């Protein structure tokens, strides 16, 4: 819920670098891949039989550009992530019936994505901090179960 | 795990080698460190960074994959002691297979950049699962 | 499934007898009101206290289970047909799994007294958990 | 967690009749049966090796006993959960570090309790207000890792 100057320093230092045209679309196609269930949410989005359907899908691209935005608005109010997600609390549980397992899922598939970019650079305390940040945001988008 | 599946773990980990010691232990740590609640499992551990008894339990761990990974469609066999080590002995959470495969996946990310596509990325999930269920039957 | 698992839900189920549609029913009618989340996968269903459409699917889960603990040692084929189904067409969260086998625990506690002591509650879970497993494979 | 009128006087009416002696201790007895690992949080309560040593050892019906006072105090004031579990929360997150799902299945096996005791008392709709109940308790417990 609260980070220590450490873990501040771990998330912003590698958030500047994080392409955001790019990451959020790799994380939610690897979600639809990896976890094929997932992809009951998302018919609207035509292809996605096969990975390179998936990753190649230009809807699956420019949701997870703005599933990342979210991400990124979540790190800019780390102190206030239940409200910075209200809204959206709302419409994944009163809506669209996400159960929040799901939510800690897409997390650690983007901080699968982010090991993979950044290498050595994604070093264990660096992904420790990574860990808090979308637990906060799972449980920030899962309070309207709560 | 499907003939895809074992094919693709198989290539993947093939990577691993030499360092199946380093990559185990920094898989530990990244458990240990991010969901600090499965240090409780190893009171009797140093945890510290560049822990020796770490170190040497990475390879176990690793090493044990690997042979999993040989036995890949008898891995009940394959890993029934280490089922009753810790289905039995030890009683591990299964949360906690899911968060070191995690952190396992993490590892070879970093890694193995080439080598982990979306498609590896799912088998290599599935194989950690089957393996997770082996050992907490 | 241990010898000793196998041996707490065949008895256990042999209790339930004649009486597997009618929990399975009793089941699903939990589920929906406990979580109503679940509703979701039924959207041509009348959901309502009563329905004979929530009573015949009762009955069709039952005829499963029933078949799964007559074929406990062979429960990938012998439930073979509700993969497909459960996993590929219906894309069924494996966390809703988790919430049926509950509701089937809660409503067998609730009629079987005697039988639904501490080893056979968990005897019956792991055999609940076996099954969700293979329906999500 | 909200409960209705209707809810809270069912939910009341039955907890009237547990036996909160004997009940806490079916509870967590069941837990340590139904899910080994928890059993490593009580070595110090003794022999926990087979399904007769841990429901009849002492240690785990003192200790139940503990557990369902705490869910009764939380019955009191259901819309401020935090007023009960604010300080257990620490204990149990901070200090024992209990994996949150175990709290989950807790609030389940009791929910598989009451089932058992009540018996066809022990309707669908009041075991939908229950497990509001326990979602609460459980999310409560939680609230030093969120
Ligand atoms: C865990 C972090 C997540 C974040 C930050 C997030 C964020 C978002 C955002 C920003 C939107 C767009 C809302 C709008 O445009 O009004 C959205 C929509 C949506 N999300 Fe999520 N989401 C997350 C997880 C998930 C998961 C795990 C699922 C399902 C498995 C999911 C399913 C959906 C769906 C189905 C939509 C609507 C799609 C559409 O309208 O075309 N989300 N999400
Ligand atoms: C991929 C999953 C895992 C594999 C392949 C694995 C492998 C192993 C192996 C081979 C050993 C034997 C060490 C020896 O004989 O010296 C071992 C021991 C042990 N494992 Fe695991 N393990 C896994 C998951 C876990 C998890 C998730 C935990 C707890 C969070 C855990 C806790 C332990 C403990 C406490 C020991 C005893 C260590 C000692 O006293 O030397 N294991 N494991
Ligand atoms: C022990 C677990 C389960 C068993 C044994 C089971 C069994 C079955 C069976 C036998 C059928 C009928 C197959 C047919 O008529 O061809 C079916 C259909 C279905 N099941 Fe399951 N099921 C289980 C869990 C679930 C869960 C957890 C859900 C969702 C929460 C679910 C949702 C459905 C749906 C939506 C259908 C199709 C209903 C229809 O459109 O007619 N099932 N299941
Ligand atoms: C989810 C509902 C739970 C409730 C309402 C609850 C309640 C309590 C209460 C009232 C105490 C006494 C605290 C004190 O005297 O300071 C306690 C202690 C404790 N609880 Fe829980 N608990 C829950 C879940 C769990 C679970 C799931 C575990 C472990 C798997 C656990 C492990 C412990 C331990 C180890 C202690 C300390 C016992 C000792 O002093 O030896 N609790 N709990």
């Amino acid at each position: 819920v609260h980070l220590t100057p450490e873990e501040k320093s771990a998330v912003t230092a590698l958030w500047g670098k994080v392409n955001v045209d790019e990451v959020g679309g790799e994380a939610l196609g690897r979600l639809l891949v990896v976890y094929p269930w997932t992809q009951r949410f998302f018919e609207s989005f035509g292809d996605l039989s096969t990975p390179d359907a998936v990753m190649g899908n230009p809807k699956v691209k420019a949701h997870g550009k703005k599933v990342l935005g979210a991400f990124s608005d979540g790190l800019a109010h780390l102190d206030n992530l239940k409200g910075t997600f209200a809204t959206l609390s709302e419409l994944h549980c009163d809506k669209l019936h996400v159960d929040p397992e799901n939510f800690r899922l897409l997390g650690n598939v983007l901080v699968c994505v982010l090991a993979h970019h950044f290498g050595k650079e994604f070093t264990p305390p660096v992904q420790a901090a990574y860990q808090k940040v979308v637990a906060g945001v799972a449980n920030a988008l899962a309070h309207k179960y709560h | 795990l499907s003939p895809a599946d074992k094919t693709n773990v198989k290539a993947a980990w093939g990577k691993v080698g030499a360092h199946a010691g380093e990559y185990g232990a920094e898989a530990l740590e990244r458990m240990f460190l991010s969901f600090p609640t499965t240090k409780t499992y190893f009171p009797h551990f140093d945890l510290s960074h560049g822990s020796a008894q770490v170190k040497g339990h990475g390879k176990k761990v690793a090493d044990a994959l690997t042979n999993a990974v040989a036995h890949v469609d008898d891995m009940p066999n394959a890993l029934s002691a280490l089922s009753d080590l810790h289905a039995h002995k030890l009683r591990v959470d299964p949360v906690n297979f899911k968060l070191l495969s995690h952190c396992l996946l993490v590892t070879l990310a970093a890694h193995l950049p080439a080598e982990f596509t979306p498609a590896v990325h799912a088998s290599l999930d599935k194989f950690l699962a089957s393996v997770s269920t082996v050992l907490t039957s």
